[PDB]
This record gives C-alpha cells, structure tokens and sequence, in this order.
C-alpha cells in the first residue's frame, strides 16, 4: 500500500468513512495532495479536495502560471507516466481519476507538471522517454529493446532528422508496448509520445521540415 | 548496307520489295552496350505503418 494511503487511514477510522466520502465526486473521495512544479511562479505541495479544476488549483496554491494562464502551453497532471494535455483541456478539467480518464490523460499521482509556451515539448517528451529508457528493469523483451527504440527515435524526432510516416510508425510501436509487458512501467513510457503525437503532430511535422529545408 | 544502287535495284527488282528498308543486320539503331544506372522501386509493402503482415 502506497504511504499517503496507510497514513489516511487512522484520521478515516477516528473520523468515519462517511466524512472522507463527504469530499470530492462519486466514487472519488476524499482529499488528496498535490505537488505542482514547473512552470509556474511558486511551485509548492498542497492539499485540497479531490475534484478541485486544475485551473483554480494552479492559480490559487501555485501563484499562476509564469507569464498568465494565456501563456499556458501543456500540462502533465500526474506524473510522467500520464499523457499531456493541452491548454484548450485544462480550462475546465476537474483533478480526479474519472474526468482525467474521461481527458484521455490518468489521475496517477497528482503531479501537475506546467509548461508554457516557452517549452520545447519535444525536448520534454525525449527526456522523459530517456527517463524511462535509464529506469527500464530489462526483464521483458517489449520494455527492454522497444523503450529503448522509442529513445532513440525521439532523440532523432527532437532534431529532426526524421520524416512525417515515421511519426505513425512510432504510434505502432507504442503500441506494441503498451499491454504486452510484465509490469506497467511499459505503458508509462507507451502513454507520453501517445499523447504528445496526438496534442502536437504539428509541432513535429514542422520540426522535420526546417530541418530537411535546412540540410537541402 | 555498303552495296552499289546497282545491286540495290537488282535486289530490290528480284525479291519485289524495297530491301534497304528493312535490312537483317542491324547496325547503329541498336541501344549502346553501356547504360546509366537504374532505379528500380519497391513495391507495395514497403510502408513504415499500417503494414502488418497478418492482414496480406
Ligand atoms: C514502474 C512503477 C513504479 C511505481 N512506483 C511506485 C512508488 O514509487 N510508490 C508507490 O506508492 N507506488 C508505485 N507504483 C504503483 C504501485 O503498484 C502501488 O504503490 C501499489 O499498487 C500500492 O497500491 P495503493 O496505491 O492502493 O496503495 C509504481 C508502479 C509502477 C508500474
Ligand atoms: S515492463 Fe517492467 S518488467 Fe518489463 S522490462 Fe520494463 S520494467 Fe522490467
């Protein structure tokens, strides 16, 4: 059992289970902490009730985003492992499992990562995949060798070297990960280039172009 | 051909027909024995996606 889960219980027990399910929507309960970093203008850890909007949340315990929520380019809200969603999306998302799930993008561990419009996505998306690629255990052959691939094709993809079908040949091998490894430590490394060709396939394609009008 | 118009109307007069027209050895109008490179494309399953072989 995760910590934040033991150490709840006791303040549940003494208080009773219908006080914790009193917070938050049906079927997600309670409170919940919150660690908001990046690019923001005072990252801290808070607690708040579960379905709080990701908005009011960043703009109430995190001082904003740097530079005003215009300037909002993507957010990660629980951690690596789950797919980034762009600013048209967190204007009214709610910060639990279902509305998250319902956003294509996981609850996971209430980690919102903010990056704005100064960020180099690509770059991002690339040094989570190394991440992955350096915390890959090898036991199973589709971890092992595909994240491993995908490394080295979004290191490619962040130059980029490579051409627009590659793009849909990296969906594939997403793919052929996710759902076919021991552990879900596959499908955390399958969902960020998931979500980061479906958000910003634009981003990419031009990226591929300069750098072919570039190099002739 | 190197023949005389003699011999070429002597032919041509004996066979009925213009032989210099359509002669059986060939001499020039034959490709050269050296040629650039060729190209040669691929075929259809060569796609980097949306190729898996169960499905041809
Ligand atoms: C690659 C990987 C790493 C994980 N790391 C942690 C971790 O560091 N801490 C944690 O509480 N759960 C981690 N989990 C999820 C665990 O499965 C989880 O802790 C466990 O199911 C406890 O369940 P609970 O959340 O109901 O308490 C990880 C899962 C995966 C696939
Ligand atoms: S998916 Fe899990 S078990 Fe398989 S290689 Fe990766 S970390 Fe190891």
């Amino acid at each position: 059992a995760n910590v934040e889960t033991v150490a709840v219980s006791p303040t549940i027990c003494r208080r009773g289970g219908a006080w914790f399910a009193s917070f938050g929507r049906e079927r997600n309960s309670g409170t919940k902490l919150f660690n908001i970093s990046g690019h923001v203008n005072h990252p801290c850890t808070v607690e708040e009730e579960m379905s709080v909007p990701l908005k009011e949340l960043i703009e109430k315990h995190a001082g904003g985003v740097i530079g005003g929520w215009d300037n909002l380019l993507a957010v990660i809200p629980g951690g690596s492992s789950t797919p980034l969603i762009p600013k048209s999306v967190c204007e009214t998302v709610l910060m639990d499992f279902d509305a998250l799930v319902q956003a294509q993008t996981g609850l996971g561990t209430a980690a919102v990562i903010v990056m704005d419009r100064s960020t180099d996505i690509v770059k991002a998306i690339a040094r989570l995949i190394e991440f992955y690629k350096h915390e890959s255990c090898g036991q199973c052959t589709p971890c092992r060798e595909g994240v491993d691939w995908m490394n080295k094709v979004m290191a490619r993809f962040v130059k980029g070297d490579a051409r627009p079908a590659e793009i849909d040949s990296l969906w594939e091998i997403s793919k052929q990960i996710e759902g076919h490894t021991i552990c879900a430590l596959g499908d955390g490394a399958a969902w960020p280039v998931q979500g980061l060709i479906r958000h910003f396939r634009p981003e990419l394609e031009e990226r591929m172009q300069q750098f072919a009008l570039q190099h002739q | 051909a190197s023949a005389t118009r003699v011999i070429q109307l002597l032919r041509n007069w004996a066979s009925g027909r213009d032989l210099q027209a359509k002669l059986q050895l060939r001499y020039q109008e034959i490709s050269k024995r050296t040629q650039p490179p060729p190209k040669l494309p691929v075929g259809p399953s060569h796609k980097l996606s949306n190729n898996y072989y169960c499905t041809r």
